[PDB]
């Protein structure tokens, strides 16, 4: 395997290999050799094994000069092969080879989560910059890929478009794709240069509490209590932002989602959007129960004399709200009465 | 295969064998007299006095008989066959009817038919009897075995939807589907009929099942006609593992155990087989002493002068790789030896493609090369087609 | 080539069938085949008409083939349909092999008043998981109570109309004559004294006092006009229980417009109560619009 960089390697950044050798059947010495896809930078020599056995044994690369700077991208086969003897040409027993995918370091991937992709319900808020340092590149797709799971798999080519001038960004819009995990994710948007096969262009990667993070809207709860409910348009309903209580309940590692409420009266336009309170942007939500603001008291009267919907939802990015709790207020009139 | 169903008309049918004394196909046709008795006492009242041949073989002439003549349905029926020259089996048919369930014994005899007489016992030995198992017959099942049957002009409320189009399958859900991917859940009061897209592998016209490809081809979540994979190569389906929990969106039905998910299925075979086909369900070994490269449509003959072992010893040959056979494919297609060897000095090959004939066992039988001696009086300078 | 009714692939053999019959909720790993070729038999829930095919395709909406080796599918009967599990597994909540979850999908998902004061929009909560009709790998599934299925051949279970009520059991029932009984695929016609202005309803809800029917299934409330009253106690629509998603507890309401009385009007329509004549003013007959 690649034992250098996680990441696909690029040009410059050179990579190291890790290869164990073991066999079950003899404990003998034998002679490794690597080939490298481009065989004009080097061509190793035949170095000695020890006992085997079994157990794999730490070799190859302990503290060698077997890494190798490559030049063009693309897969690259490399060759390890063992040999009997040490002199050529010996008797190869075994030649295992693996391919390594170079990228190039000029092009560039950026991965953009609108909002906070629901569990089961299909999240569209997905977009993907492309900057090509290149002055002119050809055309390109991307490929979706959920998770690092083994269930979840590479999604269809999407032909992204072509980026033909400049160094400047090109947005492309990224197809519908389900989650179900209801968790933390680790989401790749892989290029391609040509439609089938090709060559890998880029990996992005969620990097660092990028995540796309998977979320339950029924496990939210959220309590509302504001003021009573069958009284007239005199009476004012009083909301208490100590007392309505946002809750997750699921993780504790989720994302902040600000607050807005509505009373659903012409009269007055909707909440400005906030965060819960104590609580500041890029942070966890609570997944204790904790009060939309730290200390306000509203008191509203209602003009018409209809039923009015209180509603209090959570938006994040795009506004599609994931948690709406509602309450109904009936307003009367004919109560009453002068003689 | 016992027990036939109690009311439903059964068919019966035996089968005759002449055992090697098969009549020539330069001869005349030959004829026996199958007859039989199903034990119900329905037809002529009562059952037959005895078991011998003698009573047996006049019980009616059934051959012809047409289904409305109130005897296609007669417990105890003679019918007559003929072999054809040239054949040695026959069979014999006879409708029963069964009007009440109990236990029946049918009794079975067969006579040699000559000149409109019936003889003997065609088996041999007089009076012998091949007694059917004794069965009781059970209920008749009803069930149409037909196609998908739609209702014509249905009120339904609003999403409800008797017939999804194509690339589309049914599901009878509460949650707001659009197109196969979903909206809103629990959006509709009670459950209703959406349509789902389908799993990459899978293709659907007429939509009500949701069908995977043949092995050939390959699919996109969405198609009305699966695609066709390309001519040299293998449209391997990557296995799709299960659901664990039973509340997780299924990919799929339960059996479907594998699905051919994109063109990326499509692998193309390793050196030394070739796939002409654009099914391509299997790659197939280039022949002896052809010699393929990478996905290859067509083997290409070995050039004079030289036969098909492994290419090891040489520089640069054309054998697959570990990578192309056991990390795309597994263990069904093997490393095969892909190159052509010079023989060396004082032999030579005049005809082309003959590959190196091999041995299963070493130890007993060696294995060589299929050059010649180059007759004496002549030399050959290594590989050579013609010794000088 | 192979026999009909089998199948051969490169990449698997072997049958998966019956995932609903075990109790775990798991399929077996069977692997029977016919001894002559040795072509794999098709896994429970499909067929294979032709001889020669690697994939042997699902059956379709509507049939079933419980046996391995099906030549073709049968069309489910005239009462049941075809939805995969069963019944009484399609209509449970509760869980009881905790790892697999099995028997605990949640198909119904029914619209029904909840138990108490309180009306929440559809009862069972969260998407339907489980939803396939094509793999059917056992025999027709009875129908969903709200439901029914007339011919034979029926790809989804089609929903009783506006009206009508399809009780879930003959005896599990509310208002039902005693001469008959529900066999799922005929829906019974909702009783006088009841509105029905949705599908799919196991039972019909009884008219708020107000409002009085008096027809044989009428999608609507029938407006009581001025100059009558309809005053009735037991007039509550059924209480879907929780526990096994059925009504109950339904009492019809006022049949009849049943007018106001001499001397007592009503001049607002609507109404349960009759309001007496104002002092100057006679009411001479029963059912007088004003005074």
């Amino acid at each position: 395997d690649k034992l250098g960089p996680t990441v696909n390697p690029t040009t410059s950044d050179a990579v190291t290999f890790t290869a164990t050798v073991a066999s079950p059947d003899s404990t003998t010495a034998v002679f490794f050799t690597l080939d490298y896809g481009d065989g004009v930078t080097a061509e190793t020599t035949r170095t000695t094994t020890g006992a085997l056995s079994t157990t794999p044994t730490a070799n190859l690369v302990s503290a060698g000069t077997y890494t190798v700077t490559y030049a063009s991208i693309g897969t690259k086969f490399v060759t390890l092969r063992l040999y009997d003897s040490a002199v050529a040409p010996g008797v190869l027993l075994a030649s295992k080879t693996v391919p390594i995918y170079v990228e190039d370091s000029t092009l560039t991937a950026t991965l953009l989560q609108s909002g906070v992709p629901r569990l089961n319900l299909a999240f569209s808020g997905f977009k993907g910059r492309v900057s090509s340092s290149t002055a002119n590149r050809a055309d390109m797709w991307a490929t979706i890929q959920l998770d690092t799971a083994p269930g979840v798999f590479e999604s269809s080519r999407i032909f992204i478009g072509i980026a033909p001038t400049a160094s400047t960004n090109y947005d492309f819009v990224i197809p519908d794709q389900v989650y179900n995990l209801e968790g933390a994710k680790t989401t790749v948007l892989r290029i391609y240069d040509a439609p089938v096969g090709g060559t890998l262009l880029r990996t992005f990667t969620p990097a660092a509490a990028n995540a796309v993070y998977v979320v339950d809207p029924s496990k939210y709860v959220l309590t509302l209590t504001v003021g009573p409910t069958s009284v007239t348009t005199a009476d004012q309903v009083t909301f208490t932002q100590t007392t309505t209580e946002v809750s997750y309940s699921a993780s504790a590692t989720s994302p902040i989602l600000q607050w807005r409420f509505n009373w659903d009266d012409p009269s007055v336009v909707e909440t400005p959007l906030a965060y819960p309170d104590a609580l500041t942007a890029a942070s966890n939500f609570p997944t204790t129960a904790t009060a939309v603001s730290s200390a306000a008291a509203s008191t509203f009267r209602y003009t018409s004399t209809g039923s009015k919907n209180a509603r209090l939802r959570l938006y994040d990015g795009a506004n599609n709200v994931i948690a709406e709790k509602i309450v109904v207020i009936t307003v009367s009139n004919a109560g009453y009465t002068l003689a | 295969p016992t027990t036939p169903y109690t009311n439903i008309p059964t068919y019966f049918t035996f089968t005759l064998l002449r055992d090697p004394p098969v009549p020539p196909s330069a001869s005349s046709g030959v004829q026996f007299a199958c007859a039989l008795y199903t034990g119900q006492n329905v037809n002529p009242a009562s059952a037959p006095s005895a078991i011998t041949d003698a009573v047996y073989k006049t019980f009616t002439d059934v051959t012809t008989a047409v289904a409305t003549d109130a005897n296609y349905f007669a417990d105890q029926q003679l019918r007559v066959v003929t072999m054809a020259p040239g054949t040695g089996r026959v069979s014999c048919t006879f409708p029963t009817l069964y009007a009440a369930a109990g236990p029946f014994s049918p009794k079975f005899f067969v006579f040699e038919y000559a000149s409109s007489t019936v003889g003997a016992n065609a088996l041999a030995v007089a009076d012998t009897v091949t007694s059917l198992t004794s069965f009781t017959t059970q209920a008749a099942p009803t069930f149409i075995t037909g196609p998908t049957n739609v209702p014509q002009r249905v009120p339904l409320p609003k999403g409800f939807r008797t017939t999804c189009f194509d690339g589309y399958e049914l599901i009878f859900s509460n949650d707001n589907y659009t197109n196969g991917v979903r909206v809103a859940v629990d959006a509709y009061p009670y459950p209703v009929g959406q349509c789902r897209k389908c799993p990459g592998g899978t293709a659907t016209m007429d939509g009500y099942r949701c069908i995977p490809c043949p092995s050939g081809y390959w699919s996109n979540e969405g198609a009305r006609e699966c695609t066709a994979c390309p001519a040299g190569t293998i449209a391997k389906p990557a296995a799709l593992t299960a659901r664990a929990k039973y509340s997780i969106d299924p990919t799929t039905y339960h059996f479907v155990t594998h699905l051919a998910m994109g063109p990326e299925s499509c692998k193309k075979c390793p050196k030394g087989y070739f796939q002409p086909n654009i099914a391509g369900t299997v790659c197939l070994p280039c022949p002896s002493g052809f010699v393929s490269t990478s996905g290859a449509t067509g083997c290409t003959a070995c050039s004079e002068g030289t036969y098909h072992t492994d290419g090891v010893g040489t520089t640069t040959p054309g054998e697959a790789t570990s990578l192309d056979t056991t990390d795309t494919f597994g263990s069904i297609y093997p490393i095969i030896p892909n190159t052509c060897r010079q023989c060396p000095a004082n032999t030579y090959l005049p005809l082309r493609g003959q590959a190196a004939i091999a041995s299963m066992n070493l130890a007993a039988v060696s294995s060589a090369t299929p050059c010649r001696p180059c007759e004496d009086g002549t030399w050959s300078k290594a590989g050579a087609a013609g010794c000088q | 080539k192979c026999p009909p009714g089998t199948y051969r692939n490169t990449w698997f053999s072997g049958q998966l069938g019956s995932p609903f019959i075990t109790a775990d909720g798991v399929p077996v790993a069977t692997t029977l085949t016919e001894l002559g070729s040795g072509c794999s038999q098709c896994p429970p829930g499909t067929y294979a008409p032709t001889f020669g095919m690697s994939v042997c395709l699902p059956c379709p909406a509507g049939t079933f083939a419980s046996a391995p080796g099906a030549t073709a599918c049968q069309q489910c009967k005239p009462g049941t349909n075809s939805l995969m599990g069963d019944r009484t597994q399609q209509m449970a909540l509760v869980v009881t092999n905790a790892a697999n979850d099995f028997p605990a999908l949640r198909a119904y998902t029914i619209s029904g008043m909840v138990a108490g004061p309180a009306y929440a929009k559809p009862i069972v909560t969260g998407p339907d998981t489980n939803f396939f009709m094509a793999g059917k790998s056992e025999t027709c599934s009875t129908n969903l109570p709200g439901y029914y299925t007339d011919v034979d051949g029926l790809p989804i279970q089609l929903p009783c109309k506006p009206g009508t009520f399809m009780p879930f059991d003959t005896a599990t029932a509310n208002l039902l004559d005693t001469g008959l009984t529900v066999d799922g695929t005929q829906c019974y016609t909702c009783q006088t004294g009841t509105f029905n202005d949705e599908f799919s309803q196991p039972v019909c809800k009884a008219c708020w006092s107000g409002s009085f029917a008096s027809k044989r299934g009428l999608p609507t409330c029938e407006i009581a006009q001025p100059g009558t009253f309809t005053n009735v106690a037991a007039a509550a629509n059924a209480t879907f229980n929780t526990a096994t998603l059925i009504p109950t507890g339904l009492v019809k309401g006022a049949q009849a417009p049943t007018p106001c009385g001499m001397g007592y009007f009503q001049s607002s329509a609507e109404t349960t109560t009759c309001t007496a004549c104002a002092v100057g003013t006679y009411a001479d007959q029963a059912g007088l619009a004003a005074c």
